[PDB]
């Protein structure tokens, strides 16, 4: 098999409680290894093995590197963040339910954005929990999410089953019925 | 390994010597946003709403320059310590629930890829599928590997199956991903 | 006046 040698760089964001906390952690790998990283909460490069030691010791000792690097989470995190409250953080795409059989009934949850989901089964007006198992949640890469929540039954005459669906995109719940 | 509400990469920035090949992309709470064709300096929005905004693909072009050097540089310092081939995680499933004759998609999942290198292509009922494919970039993990989704469009029909067929150094012989729809 | 995605950007080792 073929040899190769591979370099990452990472400046990655993280947002909590909207803008209030912001954190840049920028992250250099050679070949799945992190070396060398400035973390905003520091305030300055750290190696974090060994390979990553001259290139610290040398962007750290220059003052107007660091200047700028400090400067990053304003410059870079807040900014785009802005364009995301526009766009991104608006996307609300709505989950579309539903019934079918494998004793069992699977309540399809597809194609939604953001996360967030609440699935809940009924049986005749009771929820049911104890018998239900969701798969992951699961990530289709077009920027929708799945999932799929399972219900173990046996069908008795007049029995309505109810899958209930909650997400920041429906203004009311999703409710589909099923009937033996 | 840092909580938060949201995470971003303003910044995937990769280099590898086989090729030799670059990528450079943009990610918000796990999914593209972006990646600049190299090739063509040219920024390539992969949600559709964020066209409204601008990005100078050349200095995507830089960014992987400076990473070229930095990666000889580590080459030369690490004696020549080069990628460890992984095993990649395959799954297949489908976009929505099947319906026969109803347009469907897809999607191959290939989870822990390193090196970034692989070859992900489809195969119906023996021959293989040309029109109807797609893939992401390579997007990141917290771990350093990779991981890339293929799609294929598609009607669903009885009889008809689906092979996804990914190839990479960690395998030993290519591997095969199964889809029936039942 | 057009919104621009900003980059963090790498540096060179010495």
């Amino acid at each position: 098999s073929p040899e190769d040698f591979v370099y990452q760089f990472k400046g990655m964001c993280y947002f909590t409680n909207g803008t209030e906390r912001v954190r840049l952690v920028s992250r250099s790998i050679y070949n799945r290894e992190e070396i060398v990283r400035f973390d905003s909460d520091v305030g300055e490069f750290r190696a974090v093995t060994l390979l990553g030691l001259p290139a610290a010791e040398y962007w750290n000792s220059q003052k107007d590197i660091l200047e700028r690097k400090r400067a990053a989470v304003d410059r870079v995190c807040r900014h785009n963040y802005q364009l995301e409250l526009r766009t991104t953080l608006q996307r609300r795409v709505e989950p579309t339910v539903t019934i079918s059989p494998s004793n069992l009934l699977v309540c399809s949850v597809t194609d939604f954005y953001p996360a967030q989901i609440k699935v809940r089964w009924f049986r005749n007006d009771q929820e049911e929990t104890a018998g239900v198992v969701s798969t992951p949640l699961i990530r289709n890469g077009d920027w929708t999410f799945q999932i799929l929540v399972m219900l173990e039954m046996t069908p008795q005459r007049g029995d309505v089953y109810t899958c209930h669906v909650e997400h920041p995109s429906l203004q009311s719940p999703i409710t589909v019925e099923w009937r033996a | 390994d840092i909580v938060a509400d949201h995470v971003a990469s303003y910044g995937v920035n990769l280099y590898q010597s086989y090729g030799p090949s670059g990528q450079y992309t943009h990610e918000f709470d796990g999914d593209e946003q972006f990646y600049v064709d190299l090739g063509r300096k040219e920024t390539v929005w992969c949600l559709p709403v964020l066209r409204q905004f601008r990005f100078d693909p050349q200095f995507a072009l830089t960014n992987i320059a400076v990473l070229k050097h930095n990666l000889n540089s580590l080459i030369k310092r690490s004696n020549s310590t080069a990628a460890t081939n992984e095993v990649p995680e395959v799954t297949v499933f489908s976009k929505s629930p099947v319906t026969l004759g109803q347009p469907n998609i897809l999607i191959c999942l290939v989870d822990n890829i390193f090196p970034p290198v692989v070859n992900i292509t489809w195969l119906s009922n023996g021959h293989s599928v040309t029109e109807g494919v797609s893939e992401t970039s390579f997007l990141s993990k917290s771990d350093h590997s990779f991981f890339k989704i293929s799609y294929l469009t598609l009607l669903p029909s009885a009889e008809e199956s689906y092979d996804c067929k990914v190839e990479h150094w960690g395998l030993d012989k290519p591997l095969l991903k199964h889809w029936e729809p039942e | 006046p057009v919104s621009k995605m900003r980059m963090a950007t790498p540096l060179l080792m010495q």
